[PDB]
RNA sequence: UAUGUUCGUUA
RNA sequence: AAAAUUUUUUGUUCUUAUUUUGGCUUAGUUACGAUUAAUAGGAGUAGCUUGGGGACAUUCGUAUUCAGAUGUCAGAGGUGAAAUUCUUAGAUUUUCUGGAGACGAACAACUGCGAAAGCAUUUGUCUAAAAUACUUCCAUUAAUCAAGAACGAAAGUUAAGGGAGUGAAGACGAUCAGAUACCGUCGUAAUCUUAACCAUAAACUAUGCCGACUAGGUGUUGGAUGAAGUGCUUCCUUCAGUACCUUAUGAGAAAUCAAAGUCUUUGGGUUCU
RNA sequence: ACAAUGCAAGGUUUGUAUUGGAAUGGUGGGAAUUUAAAACCUUCCCAGAGUAACAAUUGGAGGGCAAGUCUGGUGCCAGCAGCCGCGGUAAUUCCAGCUCCAAUAGCGUAUAUUAAAAUUGUUGCAGUUAAAACGCUCGUAGUUGAAUUUCAAAGAAUCAUUCUUUUUAAAAUCCGAUUUUGUUACUUUGAGUA
RNA sequence: CUUUUGAUGUUAGGGUAUUGGCCUAACAUGGCUAUGACGGGUAACGGGGAAUUAGAGUUCGAUUCCGGAGAGGGAGCCUGA
């Protein structure tokens, strides 16, 4: 765990079966179209996979089609300029700052805001080390509120 | 002797060979005879195909399901 | 880990750590400070030549009871006043009040020796004649 | 962070051998640890080990024979020339008659004796005896 | 559950 | 689009064109082209999840005290014993009403939460975290870190407010040889709120952080799985906390320690001293 | 250095104060020689050793640390003593004599420095309580960093094993066969090293 | 820290035995630095080497050889390869 304590080994473990499940008679000629429709209707890939798993019974998009969901979402040009986790961290930091500008006495909120901003900077450095973010991306704390886009 | 261990199923997740405890199942509501796929440990509300009826309430685990229905494992 | 960096590219950290930490032991600091030159009266020399100013009996420590015979010596090299123990039984009488004397350390560098407090030097010869050849037997010529 | 997988493997081997449990599970397998284990095997210090090759950088189960006093890694992997092999040996190995210092060399993992007989010293991996 | 100090130095 | 070859118009020299190849644009063809998904990390989703995590607002409770009323009449406080103190102008005591500030008992635990300092009346709103479950997403994004930064009990400082109780100073009364102390009566600052400073504590488990391995049992906190007396209630397994007991042919100088072990059989990473 | 008696040990063997003859330098003189000349060295000839006066010293004898509970003196003085300590009448420690010990033509003392010192620790220290985990967290430099991409079989040779040789994808050279296929660290060999 | 007083570089030249901010003119604002710049100390000439070394190390090297610098302290200059 990056900050605080607690190992928290809670996670999801993929099955040994790396292939598409035998019982799935459905065809991958339209799974990508389904996720494309979901993304257009407006859904982040993290929860696109979840609604695909629950409401469509097609787990492991990587097994149904040989490609991962964010990859094919990019291949259709859908993917947003700011990735999942960076955007979620930005949103959380924005909410914290909005709370703080009203409650100046929330020292605990200030500490958590510093922690989440540190996480934002670490993740941003990684994502712009990859070409997944323009080299001038900075996360100005003044402009982050509208930066969500 | 850890290679031919056989009761690793009762073991915690990520045992000698990690393997999910969840699964998938089909549901047949008596008097409804509907065909649709369901995920064990489902996370959101789900509806039927033939006649819309609540099927399982999403909880921290294997859901509450309904008082009836014939639910069958999809394993092969 | 062991409290020290171990990586193959941590040599700088190990080197600075050792360099800083070797200032902590008395021996390295004593032998490497620039103070030592201006501190001791001998200015790093093993021996020194001085002029006897007076003779004084110095009290011994509490467990003992004696009157050690010492001489106050003005060094001619720099002019500092030191106190030199005079070894021997009747050796105080062998040294008059205005003689040139040769003194050396007392054997524990700049530390006091035995029950005699605050004395770090001892007379080895007065009027260019050894106290040793003057006292333990009169093999050598008497006082000039 | 585990840093060194081989260090974990060898510490686990040594601890299991000290308990005398005769069979041990090393979770993060790797090619380096496999070659180390099979060099130990070739020198006769362990029995038949078997890699459970799942889809997750699989595990290893090795059979012990109560035959190893100490197996350990040397971190960092100091680069050792042919000349100072003896200098490292006389400090590490418990005698100049048995025990092996494992070297990674341009020719693969090997012990000090055969690295000497084949020239081309390399980097130190670990030792066992 | 009122008050009640001190014992020169060395061996 | 250019070069290599040849022939060649043409009285010290002026055309040209021919075939092959290096580079541009164009249908089609390749096995055309992307490693896992870490008991690493981050993000997400879910739960009549958890919690004295934080902020703001709001509600309650006796007690204490002030004021008023009340009934009675000699003492009341306080101590080792007293005295200072209050007391016929009615003290203390009884009952009622109104105000005030602080605090939040009992429940309350070798319990919970938090990075630590710390956090306990109700309710609401805002905010965050952690654990668990996941066939959800990314795919090395990580560990520890000089400098630097946020927070940091109490006391203390500054400015307003508050000011009951306690009370560094101080003043008495005692005790004593003395008593500037311990004890008692009073009592200023402070303690509380807001806005700023300060940056220190035996800020302590005197034990840095991350990772792996090594053992039994009794508990307990929070999830999850499976099973059963009466839709309810208990047991089993498991994860994550949190303690305790025994054991060491483990360690240690010993006290002791399940980490302070896996160290002369000395090396997983890292910072500080 | 060596030989004979006394004495001691012991089954006519060793040590051991008297004698009393050999050997030899140190020394002086001459020479050969050496040397630019001379000197030294070397060699040869003369004398030249018994208290072989041709006379070894330095520092110690409580422990560390080898060697005195021997005799005088001083008597908490004088003094010794690196440290622990000794010294007030029995001083194994001072001042002396005798003896003994140690190193020896050498032996002490002072200062510095190395080992000792794993008491500077890379190898290789320690940090609950002996000195020592920053009050806590974040965090840059630095240090460190999961797994994954080409694996075996057959033969000749020491004793029962070990040791040496060949191939088995793909793309450009050679008409069933001829041959190159990231960068560095690192490691091996060289070159050039007064 | 350096940078008016050349600091970093460009262009042109002067000077030199030759390259060069070595110097001059114009121009630009560069150059070094927590991997320690700039400073301070050295009872510091450097190396070949010396002592002590089981291995690591620690300490020393004015002094046979090599390189440098100096001839009381500075500065300047003639002759000359």
């Amino acid at each position: 765990r990056m900050y605080g304590k607690g190992k928290g080994i809670s996670s999801s473990t993929l099955p040994y079966k790396r292939k598409q499940p035998s019982w799935l008679k459905q065809k991958p000629s339209e799974i990508e179209d389904a996720i494309i429709k979901l993304a257009k209707k407006g859904q982040t890939p993290s929860q696109i996979g979840a609604t695909l798993r629950d409401n469509y019974g097609i787990p492991q998009v990587k097994s149904v089609t040989g490609n991962k969901i964010l990859r094919i979402l990019r291949a259709q040009g859908i993917a947003t300029t700011i990735p999942e986790d960076l955007y979620f961290l930005i949103k959380k930091a924005v909410s914290m700052r909005k709370h703080l500008e009203k409650n100046k006495k929330d020292k605990d909120c200030k500490f958590r805001l510093i922690l989440t901003e540190s996480k934002i900077h670490r993740i941003s450095r990684y994502y712009k080390r990859k070409k997944l973010l323009p080299s001038n991306w900075k996360y100005q704390s003044s402009t982050a509120s509208a930066l969500i886009a | 002797n850890p290679d031919p261990v056989e009761e690793s199923k009762k073991h915690k997740l990520k045992r000698l060979i990690p393997t999910p405890n969840s699964y998938f199942m089909d549901v047949k509501c008596p008097g409804c005879l509907q065909i649709t796929t369901l995920f064990s440990h489902a996370q959101n509300v789900v509806l039927c195909g033939s006649c819309n009826i609540m099927l399982c309430q999403p909880t921290g685990g294997k859901c509450k399901l309904t008082e009836g229905c014939s639910f069958r494992k999809k394993i092969e | 880990g062991s409290g020290k960096p171990s990586g193959l590219r941590a040599a700088r950290k190990l080197r600075i750590r050792r360099r800083t930490q070797r200032w902590a032991d008395k021996s390295y600091k004593k032998s490497h400070l620039g103070t030592r030159w201006k501190s001791n009266p001998f200015r790093g020399s093993s021996h020194a030549k001085g002029i006897v100013v007076e003779k004084v009996a110095i009290e011994a420590k509490q467990p003992n009871s004696a009157y050690r015979k010492c001489v106050r010596v003005q060094l001619i090299k720099n002019g500092k006043k030191i106190t030199a123990f005079v070894p021997g039984d009747g050796c105080l009488n062998f040294i008059d009040e205005n003689d040139e004397v040769l003194v050396s350390g007392f054997g524990r560098s700049g530390h006091s020796v035995g029950d005699l407090p605050g004395v770090k030097f001892k007379v080895v010869k007065v009027a260019r004649v050894s106290l040793l050849a003057l006292f333990k037997e009169k093999k050598e010529k008497p006082r000039s | 962070v585990r840093m060194s997988v081989l260090a974990d493997c060898l510490k686990t081997i040594n601890n299991a051998e000290k308990r005398g449990r005769r069979q041990v599970l090393i979770r993060p397998s790797s090619k380096v640890v496999i070659k180390f284990l099979q060099y130990m095997q070739k020198k006769g210090y362990i029995g038949s080990f078997e890699i459970v090759d799942d889809h997750r950088s699989g595990k290893i189960v090795v059979n012990l024979l109560g035959r190893i006093n100490k197996c350990a890694v040397i971190s960092p992997r100091y680069d050792v020339k042919l000349d100072e092999i003896e200098k490292i040996i006389t400090s590490i190995l418990p005698s100049r008659l048995f025990g092996h210092l494992i070297l990674t060399t341009p020719y693969g993992i090997m012990d000090h004796e055969e690295a000497r007989r084949k020239h081309t010293g390399g980097k130190v991996l670990g030792f066992f005896f």
